[PDB]
């Protein structure tokens, strides 16, 4: 019952134009923002000023990691072990066939851009490295024991380096549980825990298409049983930050654990 | 009640209803047994004011019943949200809390503003009680006139004011000031006898409020308090209820269609929101969440202080509003409905024309001495002012030097007061000056003599001899004068000046006035020496045979403002109308003196006085003008009043109770028409309260009339009320310049939220920030644009056509939301995009991306770039694009603005300079904007981070996009004012 019907259309058409004006200036806005950005690296990135470290398996319940299992029921662990596997199934030296077997033990800086496709280069981490966590022997990954290992992983950024003096290690305890009992005991994989430093640093998931994210395990000796305790896994480099309030995940993992008997 | 009978009553009759006398009154305990049976003889205020339920109304209303609405649904939301267990559920009552408390903080500012506009109304009003002098037991003495019970016997006297309503027993010449009640300026005659069986044309009562002017009466109460005629008009006028005010009609309109398009916007985007396949649950929270948005938090803020500029503005000007909304009542306003008895006129009988040198002269009328006085050079009148000052006896109330001498108060009668004043003004110290010529004789204005006189002796003491001073009804001044003053010399009082005094006198007569003769003659001191002795009985002096001087006649003039502000309100397209209860002569002059009926146009009774055919066979549409008297008009059914209303443009309605006025308001609101009425006595309080906004004189009104009136004019002055309409009609304009700019932000709060429900990008805008904006960063805007000028000649227009012409519309809602709120979208989104690009994410990555971007599980996420971010990472990406959608605004709305100062010329033209206020607020704008994101730890308070000083520029090409598509509008729309573009694209 509105407005004149033949001139209905006459802005009807009107508010079309409009729509496809701004929507095609829009469309020139993206076009230039996307040819205006690198392909390769991060204009900015600024919330980056620390990397995220990020553990396996990975179980919350709430408020944050919960992992409870108790070794005698299989049930409790059965998935908890086949997700370490089904995440390593790219970790098999099957599926890391477009790499390299890194040996620099340091620093990679490439460069030139020389690779299938003008891509470039990337070193190898297949699971033996973690050895004893690495599904053989054990494709419980200790937690049939009572040792359960948890692979442990740093996030991927760009062009960022974490220092020269040793290799970037891990380093897993308690959140102090002094007077209760021995202090906390770990053996990692490979040795001292290290990530290998020829690993470093990123040029990007277009210039590396094959590339993965070094590991180090922590195999959980010392742990009591049927009892609760929480454990932080903080990484020792100079270029990072594990203490930040608002992001505690910001260069550590910390996490509930229960072992039940 | 008790009294339509009581007039009629018999003296036996009388003191044996209320068992008392005549002659003594009450009984000391009986008339204390009486006052507690009947109470105080005052009027109960309207007793139910509680200050707590005052502040309870503050609360309701188009916008906030809305935000209530929207509060609740915010409640509602985030139950349903915490039901299913959902995070961050603050939001939800934040907004709710942010809603309710802003209707809140709305509801006490007005509090205050009745607060602080009821003590200066309680500070004008006089608290010293009035007096009655009563008589009980047989003796005469004073009292309050509150303690009179219903059968009490009183005395009055000239100045005394009526402390009940009292029957009349004996009169001696008592007149009285009946304009509170009628609209009769003349004063009235009051006398035993029963003049009529309705009470209010009978002379034998006096009425609870009245003024007595001269004379002496003596008589009985019959009606105390409320029960009076006084207190039975408030009765009515309490009865009555107002319309609700042009500008509240104006919000639930447009209430009307902000809602409208929040339910569209929620069951449109609920019903896609179910084929993107969600919970019932949420297609139908996000169909909450939608509604929400539209809802404009703080729209309710910048209305009531735009109002308050004006009101405030107004006030400076001796010009209180108890409520806001009737600040821009009279801009809007089409008809004026005025009282003329106090309102229109003075109330005051003043000297306004004199026959003298045989030629009629006319006196300046005015109260603050702006107007032209007349000739005061020749003989004649030094001689005829010696007579109206000498045969003068009222009396200036000491200590007056400082108060104008118009406003002073005299003990004396109605006429003499008049000259007294119109004496003190032309001659100056009139009382200094006739003590100096000492009287010896003299003779009171009498019912067998018929005239004032007295006889003295003269100045300088070389003059032994004596002067002889006569003033009365100029056919009683005429018989007894053989001799007349004309051009200094002393002329026989022959034919020729017979027939040229009775003209003149009925030419005064003509305009309705009050006219006495006076006279002079000089005595010889050989027959009348110093030292003779002059007695009346007998007339040992001359009675007759003297010196004409002239005459002198009075009227109810006009206030000095009100012609010059009648003819303003006229010239902007604003009908006026006399309500009067005088008679239809004085109506007609009053009416043709100050602008109500033009010079050159006539009533149908002049027509066939002008043509001499009877009036039956006279055109009705040909006469400009037409008086209705108050008892013709029950005659008419109202079908009739609305054929005469509009046939005659000049209306003149004469002898009309409260009852009348009320329904003349009534006949013109049923006509669409916005109207006001302006009034002073308790005559007006009903149709004070029904009109659109009463206005009441803050000095000569009656509390009835004040309390029923929406306005009030403390100082008086008339012209106040033109100012009024300017500012009535500029915060109008003003408002929806206004208005439309805390409106068209709306949509680029909804659509990042819109395009985040349907694609899922990362959450541009977070409701933290949107209300920052809605209540924090764009109210320094808003509220400066009432400070916008007239872009028209705003005073040359006509009214707004309440139905045509509206606070916001289809044309003026589509394109503040849909067009400018597009753009300020695409502004929005662009900026996203370059931040996520920029700090790593792609566009086209962005899309569908949200479920994981939010989700608490994932901390290492890969951007575009393969980069992993932890969630509390992401987060203050969020918060970045929260930033950086609020930046894209800001650069939008300082050019929003600017672009609607100005409705139809361009800003060019105009200004951009133009308002100093409007450029402060913008400053204010960005330095807060400022504070926002580069503060220590903005990040974490509130969801705004210190953003790079590139994406602050993003926008700025879309800024500047708005100003030239609007400049384009309204030069196009100035330049070729034509049909298709000037509907579609104007506001
Ligand atoms: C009410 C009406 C609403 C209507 C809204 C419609 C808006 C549609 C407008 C434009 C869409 C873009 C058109 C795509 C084609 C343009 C060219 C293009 O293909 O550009 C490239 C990008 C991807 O670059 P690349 O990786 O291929 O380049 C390689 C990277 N290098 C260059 C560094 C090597 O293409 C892409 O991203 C593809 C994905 C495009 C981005 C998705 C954005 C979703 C957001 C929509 C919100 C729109 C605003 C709504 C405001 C309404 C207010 C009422
Ligand atoms: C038109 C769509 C968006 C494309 C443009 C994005 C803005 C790019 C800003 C470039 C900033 C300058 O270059 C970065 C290094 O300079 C550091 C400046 O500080
Ligand atoms: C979308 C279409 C419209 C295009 C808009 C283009 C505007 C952007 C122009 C960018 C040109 C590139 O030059 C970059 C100039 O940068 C100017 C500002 O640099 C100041 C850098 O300040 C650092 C930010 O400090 C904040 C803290 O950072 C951490
Ligand atoms: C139009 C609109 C945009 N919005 C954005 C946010 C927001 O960005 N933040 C910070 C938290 C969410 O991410 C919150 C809103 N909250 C509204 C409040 C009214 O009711 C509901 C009901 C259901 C769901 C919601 C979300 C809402 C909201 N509405
Ligand atoms: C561990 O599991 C076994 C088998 O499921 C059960 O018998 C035992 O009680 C469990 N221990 C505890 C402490 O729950
Ligand atoms: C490890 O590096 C060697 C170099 O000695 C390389 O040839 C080989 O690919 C790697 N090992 C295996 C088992 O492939
Ligand atoms: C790792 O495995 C070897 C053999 O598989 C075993 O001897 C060694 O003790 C294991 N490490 C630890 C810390 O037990
Ligand atoms: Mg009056
Ligand atoms: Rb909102
Ligand atoms: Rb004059
Ligand atoms: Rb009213």
């Amino acid at each position: 019952l509105g407005r004149t019907l033949s001139r209905w259309v006459w802005i009807s058409l009107y508010y079309v134009a409009f729509y496809v004006v701004m929507s095609g200036i829009f469309a020139l806005c993206i076009y230039v923002l996307m040819r205006t950005i690198d392909p390769y690296t991060p204009d900015y990135q600024d919330q980056l000023k620390s990397p995220g470290v990020t553990l396996r398996p990975d179980v919350y319940g709430e408020k944050g990691l919960d992992i409870s299992y108790n070794v005698s029921d299989s049930t409790t662990w059965a998935g908890l072990a086949h997700t370490l596997h089904r995440f390593l199934a790219g970790y098999s030296p099957a599926a890391q066939e477009g790499s390299i077997n890194c040996t620099s033990e340091k620093y990679f800086f490439q460069e030139s851009f020389l690779a299938p496709n003008h891509t470039k280069f990337s070193c190898k981490f297949t699971a033996d490295m973690l050895q004893n966590c690495s599904g053989r022997p054990d494709p419980t990954f200790g937690f049939a024991e009572g040792k359960p290992c948890f692979i442990i992983k740093m996030n991927r950024i760009v062009k960022f380096l974490p220092g020269n003096s040793t290799a970037p290690r891990v380093d897993c305890a308690f959140l102090d549980q002094p007077r209760d009992g021995p202090p906390l005991q770990v053996e990692y994989f490979p040795a001292n825990g290290t990530y290998s430093l020829h690993y470093f640093p990123y040029y990007g998931k277009k210039a590396q298409p094959h590339y993965s994210n070094p590991l180090v395990a922590a195999k959980l000796l010392n742990v009591p049983r049927n009892r609760d305790v929480v454990i932080v896994c903080k990484i020792l480099a100079e270029h990072v930050s594990f203490d930040n309030p608002h992001d505690p995940y910001e260069g550590k993992v910390e996490f509930k654990l229960k072992i039940q008997k | 009640e008790m009294e339509i009978n009581d007039h009629q009553l018999s003296v036996a009759e009388l003191e044996q209803k209320y068992q008392t006398s005549a002659t003594k009154g009450l009984s000391a305990s009986l008339a204390a047994e009486l006052l507690l049976r009947d109470g105080p003889n005052a009027l109960r205020p309207p007793r139910g004011t509680p200050e707590y339920v005052k502040f309870a109304r503050q609360l309701a209303g188009g916008l906030q019943c809305l935000m209530w609405v929207a509060a609740a649904i915010c409640l509602i939301a985030f139950a349903i949200q915490a039901s299913e267990g959902d995070l961050t559920t603050d939001d939800n009552l934040y907004l709710a809390l942010a809603l309710i408390a802003v209707v809140v903080v709305t509801g006490c500012f007005g509090y205050y503003q009745e607060f602080k506009s009821t003590n200066i109304i309680a500070s004008f009003k006089n608290l010293v009680p009035q007096q009655a002098t009563v008589i009980r037991d047989g003796d005469k003495f004073q009292i309050n006139a509150d303690q009179l019970v219903v059968g009490d016997l009183v005395e009055m006297k000239g100045g005394d004011r009526v402390p009940a309503d009292i029957r009349i027993l004996q009169a001696q010449g008592c007149k009285v000031d009946n304009s509170s009640l009628t609209g009769e300026s003349e004063p009235q005659t009051r006398s035993p006898e029963c003049t009529h069986e309705s009470p209010l044309e009978t002379r034998n009562i006096a009425f609870f409020s009245t003024m007595c002017l001269e004379g002496t009466a003596q008589g009985l109460v019959v009606n105390t308090g409320d029960r009076t005629i006084i207190g039975r008009i408030a009765s009515l006028a309490s009865g009555v209820e107002n319309e609700k005010t042009p500008i509240a009609i104006e919000i639930e309109h447009f209430v009307d269609i902000i809602a409208g398009l929040a339910i569209l916007f929620g069951a449109t985007f609920f019903i896609v929101a179910m084929c993107i396949g969600y919970t019932f649950l949420r297609a139908m929270v996000f169909f909450m969440a939608i509604v929400v948005a539209y809802v404009p938090e703080g729209l309710l803020a910048t209305v009531t202080v735009c109002l308050s500029l004006t009101a405030k503005r107004l006030a400076s000007k001796n010009c209180v509003v108890k409520n806001l909304e009737a600040v821009e009542t009279l801009g809007s306003t089409s008809v004026i409905c005025s009282d003329k008895t106090g309102t229109l006129t003075q109330n005051r009988m003043t000297v306004s024309h004199l026959w003298f040198d045989n030629h009629i002269h006319s006196a300046d009328t005015t109260e603050d001495q702006s107007g032209q006085t007349f000739d005061q050079s020749s003989e004649t009148w030094r001689a005829l002012c010696r007579v109206l000052t000498l045969c003068n006896r009222a009396a200036f109330k000491s200590g007056q030097d400082a108060v104008p001498v118009p406003k002073r108060i005299v003990i004396g009668d109605a006429s003499e007061t008049a000259l007294l004043k119109f004496s003190e003004l032309t001659l100056g110290n009139a009382m200094g000056y006739r003590e100096r010529f000492p009287k010896v004789c003299e003779i009171p204005f009498n019912s067998t003599n018929k005239f004032q006189l007295s006889i003295h002796t003269l100045e300088d003491p070389r003059d032994p001899r004596h002067v002889l001073v006569m003033k009365g009804a100029p056919e009683r001044v005429l018989e007894r004068c053989s001799s007349i003053l004309i051009k200094g010399q002393e002329l026989p009082l022959d034919e020729q000046w017979r027939e040229a005094f009775q003209t003149a006198y009925l030419s005064l007569g003509g305009l309705g006035e009050r006219v006495l003769g006076f006279c002079q003659l000089y005595l010889s001191e050989k027959d009348y020496p110093p030292g003779y002795a002059f007695d009346v009985e007998a007339m040992n002096f001359p009675t007759s045979g003297l010196c004409f001087a002239g005459l002198v006649s009075m009227i109810d003039p006009p206030r000095a403002t009100v012609p010059d502000a009648v003819l303003k309100c006229r010239t902007a397209g604003i009908r006026v109308i006399m309500v009067t209860g005088d008679h239809p002569i004085t109506a007609k002059a009053i009416a043709a003196s100050v602008g109500i009926i033009s010079e050159g146009s006539e009533t149908v009774e002049d027509i066939a006085a002008r043509l001499r055919v009877p009036v039956d066979q006279v055109n009705r549409k040909d006469a400009r003008a037409c008086v209705i008297n108050g008892m013709q008009l029950k005659d008419m059914d109202p079908s009739e009043l609305v054929e005469a209303l509009r046939t005659h443009p000049e209306m003149v309605f004469a002898r009309t109770s409260p009852q009348q006025k009320l329904v003349i308001v009534e006949s013109c609101q049923r006509l669409g028409a916005i109207v006001a009425v302006t009034g002073d006595g308790v005559n007006d309080s009903p149709a004070l309260k029904k009109a659109d906004i009463g206005v009441a004189m803050g000095i000569a009104g009656s509390d009835a009339a004040k309390n029923a009136a929406d306005m009030i004019l403390l100082d008086d002055n008339f012209a106040s009320i033109v100012t009024g309409v300017e500012q009535g009609r500029l915060i109008f304009d003003n408002l929806k310049k206004s208005i439309a700019y805390t409106l068209t932000k709306n949509i680029p709060e909804l659509t990042p939220y819109l395009i985040y429900i349907t694609v899922s990008v990362p959450l541009p805008l977070g409701c933290i920030t949107i209300l920052f904006i809605e209540l924090c960063t764009d109210i320094f805007p808003s509220v400066s644009l009432a400070y916008e000028k007239a872009e028209s000649d705003i005073m040359h227009l006509r009214p707004r056509n309440p139905k045509r012409d509206r606070l916001v519309n289809e044309p003026l809602a589509a394109y503040s939301y849909f067009q400018i709120g597009a753009i300020q979208s695409f502004a929005g989104f662009t900026d996203y995009f370059t931040a996520m690009a920029q700090e790593g994410w792609f566009p086209l990555l962005c899309v569908g991306l949200r479920p994981q971007w939010e989700n608490h599980h994932l901390q290492d996420l890969q951007d575009s770039y393969g980069q992993e971010w932890t969630f509390g990472q992401r987060l203050y990406q969020q918060y970045t694009c929260y930033t950086v959608f609020f930046i894209s605004i800001e650069m939008c709305q300082i050019a929003d603005v600017l672009i609607r100062k100005t409705r139809r010329l361009s800003a060019f033209q105009q200004g951009f300079f133009r308002n100093r206020i409007l450029v402060i607020a913008i400053v204010f704008q960005v330095c807060i904007g400022c504070f926002l994101c580069y503060c220590p730890g903005m990040p974490n308070i509130f969801n705004f981070m210190p953003i790079r000083f590139q994406w602050w520029l993003v926008p700025m090409p879309f800024s500047l996009l708005i100003f030239v598509y609007d400049e384009i509008r309204k030069l196009g729309v100035r330049c070729c004012p034509g049909s298709w573009w000037d509907q579609e694209l104007y506001y």
